[PDB]
RNA sequence: UAACCGGAGAGGGAACCCACU
């Protein structure tokens, strides 16, 4: 149940303190056009808050190039936090170093 | 004040377009034959359809829009019907529909392609283009889906639903070369010569000419497969006459009732 | 279409269009994202030109022969889950068909519409405040009945009955709604260029080429120069190469290899201006419109914002239990909002009364009794 | 999902083209001869058989019975 | 009342040969819900023919 | 200082230029849907018994 | 009781009959289990392919045949594009095309 | 009915229309009252709401009409103008070079509401009746105004 | 849900009059013809064959909305001349030149047929 | 008499399901199914 | 002011019908028509764009032989930034300057910028001739990484397309370095927008 | 017996692993399905990739709306341990 | 020297995410 409640409704954390966890970290995901599954399926998030009068964690860095799409960004509230990996991004899934 | 001499002079006569030129007609009457070529030329095609059974992987919606837009030879019996609307019987009747019927099911292994040859009729002039070149495909059948409804086609034109549009395409031009100047070309010698231009290939656009009307309205009327493509002329002209006529006939009955 | 498997999914919120298109103009790296296998939008022979004023600031016309022949036209799926279950002791949920002889709470649905089970039946013509569900919760039985949305308007899909992981009965009814573009619908372009369908003209009323093409959508010249698309005339321009040399272009970001001069110059070979422009004909008089016309296939959108799922109207409606004012959200049957900006737009224009009303007499009036003296809201 | 019975700009019939369309690029056609074979001149009948992808052929893989 | 909630057909006038179902009839005019079109349209009740929709045997 | 308002109503809006600048063009969905309560008197009882 | 008497891989049983079957081989650490198991799955593939292609056989064969050479043919026209390009290579003096030259 | 689009910055956010009920579902309105709600018509939503006693539509009548909000206090100048592509086809047709016949002028006066009935004399009488595109725009002006402006 | 039926533009409604004739007073001898259910089809011919007439001081047409069918054409004539008869005879005359089209293009195929 | 019909899914066969039973195949076990098409009138104007 | 608001009224919707009729017959569009330069106006741009190119490479040179002399108030660092900026101002606006004068009385470009409907003189100066430098937070494009604005370039490189100078034009199309500038550059409007419209209102 | 782990489609552990493209359209599904997503009842969730700042590195920093000059900070992390991240901070002051 | 029916609105909430101008 830990799991399937974390999952279903997005809090990263426990049931009894739900409100102080992360939100958002689970969302359904958008069957409207292939084009916008495939995009919410890689899509990254800087979990900067909200009502941020800052720019600089907003701004297009130099150092996106390639990683992260320079173009794809919610033009609303969250621009630039939320973000999209380039076609070919990968991410490393870690080693042991031994 | 009274009517000028309209004159005509087929270049071009095929069983699928016509390429006329009418001369000596003002442009808002070689352009309203050109909208009544279009909208007001009567036509049958399917506009009722009942369902009996559907499983195809198409949606019971697509298949009655898909079933309007197949284009029916009427060529005598639409000068018979009466407008569904205008008729006095109760459903539908012979004096104002086609019945058609199309009841299909696809057993063998091979996917079964619905087109225009399973669209039965009641009557024999009146079917899908397939006489004298492939058939209308309709829906695509697996093995154990069907199709089986009822349907009727009205008197109908394209001025209600583009499904009684019976051209493909009218092409309508008049003045090839620039003389009347109705249109200004930035640079006129990077535009190619229409098709009709009875100019020379050094110079561009014909010398602008002051005092002139637009005569040899060009046309190129190409049918769909519903009507011969001079009976869409014929009968456009006869519309546009006949609206016309009641026109008069209503305003001579306002002016002796006022 | 949004997936291949669309007719197994009882998703909530589904759209499909009737004819999608595969985009005359592709990026090479477009193949990856496999959009010509689901391709989302219909190449349509756009005329930028400013034409009866209503393509107009942002909005586009749009031809409505074209639309008749299936353009642009699309099906909405709508999904409803209900379950029943063990209420308590006294209670129990079950899908029956409500019955005023048995059943209390009845309402003025059409309940003939649906078929003993409970359910309303596939290829039921459904409409707003229709009953989907016939539940009944017995107490003798309260009729809990699940309704269409009001003003939804569409036919049975498919009908879904079986189990969850608690064993109780469980159905998800699904209901089309086909939406042919009318005026309102939001268009988009692959280059930033959203707009509203301002007005459709028959075929007739369009205006047409030196042969009978007319265009699928105008849209009004004074969207590129402010907002610097370019991009969207080259598009407009090779997509007339790729529909007359019979393949499909390129449009990969950094090509170096495709500039405008080129494409051009492939253009001027079929017998076209070599900068895409032509002759139209006023659809209304014939007369040739002295400008020639940019026009081109270019690949247009359909955008999920429908207009008929926007219109929202009200005259006394519900209302909220703790403070009597009207309800919120167009699904709801609520009332728009009078904010406070509002409120000071008002007394910025010393219509007083106007702004009384407003806020006392057609939100929440009420009286109260209070003593002369002493006394308050006695 | 499959073929217009109708070229939406235009109105001509292109329903019962697009099998032989798939069929003269099943020869060697250059992707354009054909639809010059075809009798589509217009480009805008032109582009409903170049853009045209056909989904019906997907769906028809989710056989209801056998 | 009587043919609330029945199927009707639609049997002159411009509406002709459109089935729907009644929504609301009063003495004079009667509300058909058009099955094709997404609209209800107030029709007169004289308009209208009674189709029905039922099916024989039961056994 | 907020409320809701009954008799409001909320759509997408369109260019019209056939429209006078102090003319708005409501649906008919709209305007069959909220009312105006007008008073009766001998000028208006017949308009009035007819709607 | 009536799938006792009723073949499984009618009819549409089979793809989860095969998961089903190759789940049977797996769990099983007896080699004559999981031999008759592999065989049983080969001879339910082979029918399961043919069923397939026979209802494949028509209309979708030859799209499929289509579009291997509509792929193959862009593959060549590419190859025959990029000769042309090697091939005039004679003088590129077109203006409207432009690359950063720094430093 | 009084009209608004939700950012109600100022005062002519808020102005009163005349209703005119028309086929489709959308809140139409004319092309120069755009300046005032900055409301371009990509998707945008107003708000409608309709006043419920004589008392009040008399006094939206009265001060939030939409002509009567013409011009603005805010910086005395007018807030609607001749704005968008109206204004680039009113420069195409004041230029000096622009002439008409009787049967576009005809066509032309059509659409005049204030038009007096009677046709100007043409700015060029022979070789042929030609109205030049300032001719027409004259009878458009009301009454005798007098004013100088200076092309961009 | 709004969008009227496509009949609507040709269809008359029951009460709606084809053509309503009303005098104009701003000039004298000038009418104003209201067709129902008409567009640029039928005023623009109209319009363009009254202009032939000499005795026809003005003539023009709008459509005053385009979601609505209907057109208002304008006619003046001089003082001998009703602007009733102007709109007659334009419409006569233009019938004739409509028939006279018919039988040219009627003949004319059959000499292209075969000839 | 009508019994309410069912369509099974891995199955696609007929089943009879009264009120008070087990959504299941009558055969091989399925605990989806769907419904059978109305028999009410389906006319559309093609349009 | 001298007629009511109803006569006022009237004349808008006057201009309005009667000019948007007689736009049916003028009729009016854009298309890549009007963003072709001729030719000879491509050869200006390319001259002044190289100039500039050069000028900006004599001043780094007179900077890194500590030649260049700091101006008023300013630093050294601060003037040579300066100067570029200058320089590559006096490009942009000297290429755009040559494009208005290019433009034929027919182009639609002009129309809706004379008229003053919609666009002004720099947007055509950047759909013709040239898009210009890119800056963010008012200085050229920083150096994101270890000294250097992307990794195609050499460390301490302030030449023009090195620091987000962008040559070519919207028709010529951006190469990929000042493609990502650009897309730099445009962020930062996206984030005022969005910032403006929370600390307006209140 | 611990308890019940949810699955993401098309991984290494989901019945539609390694399957062919006749088996996947015979379960009902489509072959263009990238997967990468989670079933939990019956609807599908995505996980959003969160970014963070990269553990047992060194960080010099600069505050000036405090009393530090500067601050090396460095979120150590040894791995997955049941202790979350912990971070030293070695600051040096303004005056 | 006779004539059968009368009942009316079911009335619901927090949070988070996404999206639109
Ligand atoms: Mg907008
Ligand atoms: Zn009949
Ligand atoms: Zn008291
Ligand atoms: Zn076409
Ligand atoms: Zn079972």
């Amino acid at each position: 149940d830990g799991l399937k409640y974390s999952l279903a409704t997005g809090n990263w954390g426990d049931q009894k303190k739900a409100h102080q966890a992360r939100a958002g970290v689970s969302q359904v995901l958008n069957r409207l056009t292939f084009a916008s599954t495939l995009s919410h399926l890689r899509r990254l998030n800087s979990p900067i808050g909200r009502d941020g009068k800052l720019a600089k964690p907003r701004q297009l860095h130099n150092t996106l190039w390639g990683m992260v799409c320079p173009a794809e960004t919610p033009e609303g509230h969250a621009v630039g936090l939320v973000k999209n990996l380039a076609l070919m991004a990968y991410i490393s899934v870690g080693s042991q170093p031994s | 004040p009274y009517a000028n001499q309209p004159t005509v002079r087929i270049t071009e006569l095929t069983d699928e377009n016509v390429k006329f030129i009418i001369e000596n007609t003002d442009l808002a009457v070689a352009n309203s034959i050109r909208r009544v070529f279009i909208a007001e030329v009567p036509i049958i095609a399917i506009d009722w359809v009942q369902i009996d059974a559907n499983s195809s992987v198409l949606h019971d919606e697509f298949i009655a829009h898909r079933l309007g837009l197949i284009p029916l030879t009427s060529d005598d019996i639409v000068d018979k019907l009466q407008y569904s609307r205008d008729c006095t019987c109760e459903e539908f009747c012979p004096e104002c529909s086609v019945e058609f019927t199309l009841d299909v099911r696809c057993n063998e292994d091979q996917t079964r392609h619905v087109t225009s040859r399973d669209l039965i009729s009641n009557s024999p002039r009146v079917i899908p283009v397939t006489s004298r070149q492939d058939d209308i495909l309709i829906v695509k059948l697996r093995k154990g889906q069907e199709l089986r409804l009822r349907a009727y086609a009205k008197k109908g034109f394209g001025k209600e639903h583009a499904k009684w549009n019976p051209t493909a395409g009218v092409a309508f031009e008049y003045d090839p070369d620039n003389a009347l100047r109705h249109t200004v070309y930035p640079k006129p010698e990077e535009w190619p010569k229409s098709e009709y231009s009875e100019l020379d290939e050094d110079e561009s656009q014909a010398p602008y000419d002051p005092n002139g009307k637009p005569e040899r309205f060009y046309y190129n009327v190409e049918s769909c497969g519903s009507l011969r493509p001079e009976t869409i002329v014929l009968s456009a002209l006869s519309g546009l006459k006949k609206k016309l006529s009641d026109l008069q006939t209503q305003l001579s009955h306002e002016i002796q009732s006022d | 279409v949004y997936i291949t498997n669309f007719h197994v999914r009882m998703d909530t919120l589904a759209h499909v269009l009737y004819y999608p298109q595969k985009p005359l103009v592709t990026t090479r790296s477009m193949e990856y994202l496999r959009f010509r296998e689901l391709p989302a939008g219909i190449n349509s022979i756009v005329a930028i030109a400013s034409y009866t004023g209503y393509n107009q600031e942002d909005s586009v016309i749009m031809n409505r022969s074209a639309v008749d022949r299936g353009f642009f036209r699309s099906v909405f799926y709508r999904s409803y889950k209900e379950q029943e279950s063990k209420k308590g002791f006294d209670q129990e949920e079950v899908f029956e068909k409500p019955t005023r002889e048995t059943c209390q709470g009845m309402r003025h649905a059409i309940y003939d519409k649906l078929d003993d089970d409970g359910l309303i039946a596939p290829g039921v013509r459904v409409s707003g405040d229709d009953v989907i569900i016939g539940k009944t919760v017995t107490l003798t039985k309260r009729d809990c009945s699940t309704f269409l949305r009001t003003s939804e308007t569409g036919i049975v899909d498919q009908v879904m009955v079986t189990l969850n992981q608690e064993g109780y009965k469980f159905c998800k009814i699904r209901v089309r709604s086909v939406r042919i573009p009318q005026i309102g619908d939001k268009f988009a372009s692959r280059h930033g260029q959203k707009g509203t369908c301002g007005i459709q003209y028959r075929q007739e009323d369009m205006p047409f080429t030196c042969e009978g093409i007319t265009p699928d959508i105008i849209i009004n010249p004074h969207a590129i120069p402010s907002r610097m698309t370019i991009g969207h005339l080259i598009e407009c321009l090779q997509g007339k190469v790729s529909a007359n040399k019979g393949e499909i272009g390129d449009a990969t970001p950094f090509n170096d290899a495709v500039n405008v001069q080129k494409i051009s110059n492939l253009l001027s070979d079929y017998g076209y201006h070599l900068r895409g422009n032509e002759v139209l004909y006023n659809g209304f008089t014939g007369r040739k419109i002295t400008s020639q016309i940019f026009i081109g296939p270019t690949y247009y959108q359909r955008l999920k914002h429908m207009v008929d799922d926007k219109i929202h109207s009200r005259a006394r409606g519900p209302i909220q239990i703790l403070n009597r004012q009207p309800m919120e959200g167009r699904s709801r049957d609520g009332g728009l909002r009078f904010g406070e900006m509002e409120r000071d737009c008002q007394i910025a224009h010393g219509a007083a009364q106007f702004l009384r009303e407003r806020l006392f007499e057609a939100s929440d009036p009420y009286q109260v009794h209070v003593c002369n003296l002493c006394g308050i809201m006695a | 999902m499959i073929i217009p019975v109708r070229c939406f700009t235009c109105g001509k019939i292109v329903g019962n083209k697009w099998e032989a369309y798939l069929g003269l690029l099943q020869a060697e056609y250059t992707e354009g001869d054909a639809l010059d074979a075809l009798g589509l001149k217009r480009y805008c009948c032109r582009r409903m058989l170049l853009a045209h992808v056909d989904l019906i052929e997907k769906l028809l893989n989710y056989a209801p019975l056998e | 009342n009587e043919l609330i909630g029945q199927t009707v057909r639609i049997s002159q006038g411009p509406y002709k040969g459109y089935i729907g179902v009644v929504k609301d009839a009063t003495e004079s005019t009667a509300r058909v819900e058009l099955h094709s079109t997404c609209q209800t349209i107030s029709v007169d009740r004289q308009r209208l023919t009674t189709v029905g929709s039922r099916r024989p045997g039961g056994m | 200082m907020g409320k809701r308002v009954d008799f409001s109503a909320r759509t997408v809006i369109t260019p019209d230029p056939n429209l006078s600048i102090d003319q708005v063009g409501v649906p008919r969905s709209i305007a069959a849907n909220m009312t105006f309560a007008e008073i009766v008197t001998p000028f208006n009882i017949d308009r009035l018994q007819e709607l | 009781e009536k799938e006792r008497f009723r073949k499984a891989p009618p009819n549409y049983a089979m793809k989860k009959t095969q998961l089903l079957k190759e789940k049977a081989m797996a769990e099983d650490l007896g080699d004559q289990d999981k031999a008759k198991q592999i065989q049983d799955q080969l001879n339910e593939l082979e029918e399961r392919a043919e069923a397939l292609d026979r209802q494949r056989t028509k209309n979708i064969s030859a799209i499929s045949y289509i579009n291997q050479r509509n792929r193959e043919w862009n593959i060549v026209e590419s190859e025959k594009a990029l000769v042309a390009e090697s091939h005039n290579m004679k003088n590129q003096q077109m203006d409207p095309f432009t690359r950063r030259q720094c430093k | 009915v009084i009209f608004n689009r939700q950012p109600t910055l100022h005062k002519m956010s808020m102005m009163g229309h005349r209703v005119r009920i028309l086929p489709w579902s959308t809140f139409r309105l004319n092309l120069s009252v755009t300046t005032p709600y900055n409301a371009d018509f990509d998707g945008d939503e107003m708000n409608l709401h309709l006043p419920q006693s004589l008392e009040t539509r008399a006094e939206i009548q009265e001060l939030a009409m939409v002509p009567r909000m013409i011009v603005t206090p805010q910086s005395n100048r007018p807030v609607m103008g001749i704005v968008q592509d109206t204004l680039t086809a009113v420069r195409k047709f004041t230029k000096r070079d622009v002439f008409l016949e009787r049967g576009e002028v005809m066509n032309l006066l059509m659409f005049l509401s204030t038009w007096d009935g009677k046709v100007p004399q043409p700015a060029i009488l022979k070789p042929r009746p030609l109205w030049t595109g300032k001719q027409i725009f004259s009878l458009i002006i009301p009454g005798h105004i007098n004013c100088i402006r200076t092309h961009s | 849900m709004n969008a009227p039926p496509a009949f609507e533009s040709f269809l008359l409604f029951e009460g709606e009059k084809k053509i309503t004739i009303n005098k104009d007073t701003k000039v004298p001898n000038a009418c104003l013809f209201t067709i129902n259910k008409e567009d640029h089809t039928l005023g623009n011919i109209i319009k363009s064959q009254l202009l032939k007439d000499p005795q026809v001081l003005f003539a023009g047409y709008k459509v005053p909305h385009p979601l609505e069918h209907k057109i208002i054409i304008r006619v003046q004539t001089t003082p001998d001349y009703s602007p009733q008869e102007a709109f007659t005879n334009a419409i006569t005359d233009l019938i004739s030149e409509l028939s006279l089209l018919e039988e040219r293009f009627r003949v004319a195929i059959k000499d292209k047929q075969e000839g | 008499q009508q019994p309410m019909i069912y369509i099974c899914g891995e199955c696609h066969t007929e089943n009879e399901i009264k009120s008070r039973d087990p959504i299941r195949c009558r055969e091989c076990g399925y605990r989806i199914m769907y419904k059978k098409r109305t028999k009410r009138l389906v006319v559309f104007d093609a349009r | 002011l001298e007629m009511g608001h109803d006569i006022t009224r009237l004349f808008y919707s006057n201009i309005q019908t009667v000019i948007n009729n007689w736009l049916l017959i003028e009729g009016h569009t854009i298309g890549i028509g009007d963003s072709i330069a001729d030719s000879k106006t491509y050869q200006d741009i390319q001259n002044t764009i190289k100039k500039a190119k050069q000028d900006v490479i004599e001043v780094i040179e007179k900077a890194h032989n500590n030649e260049l002399e700091p101006t008023p108030g300013n630093t050294l660092r601060q003037t040579f930034e300066n100067q570029v900026n200058r320089i590559l101002n006096d490009a942009r606006d000297k290429t755009g300057s040559s494009a208005q004068k290019s433009l034929s009385e027919y182009n639609n470009f002009k129309s809706m910028v004379v008229s003053g409907a919609k666009g002004s003189k720099i947007n055509i100066s950047q759909v013709i001739a040239v898009v210009g430098q890119q800056n963010v937070e008012g200085k050229r494009i920083p150096f994101g990484f270890k000294h250097r604005t992307l990794p195609h370039f050499i460390k301490d490189d302030y030449g023009p397309e090195s620091r987000g100078f962008v040559e070519n034009s919207y028709l010529a199309g951006l190469t990929p370095t000042e493609f990502f500038f650009h897309a730099m550059g445009g962020r930062e409007g996206l984030i005022d927008t969005a910032v403006k419209t929370a600390e307006t209102g209140y | 017996f611990i308890g019940k782990i949810p699955i993401m489609l098309r991984s290494t552990y989901c019945l539609l692993n390694g399957l062919t493209d006749r088996d996947l359209c015979e379960l009902n599904e489509c072959p263009l399905d990238p997967g990468g997503y989670f079933i939990i009842n019956g609807s599908e969730k995505v996980l959003i990739a969160q970014e963070k700042m990269a553990t047992n590195t060194v960080y010099v920093f600069a505050k000036k709306d405090s009393k530090y000059a500067y601050t090396g900070e460095c979120r150590s992390c040894l791995e997955n341990s049941s202790r979350p991240t912990s971070t030293i901070w070695v600051s040096m002051l303004a005056r």
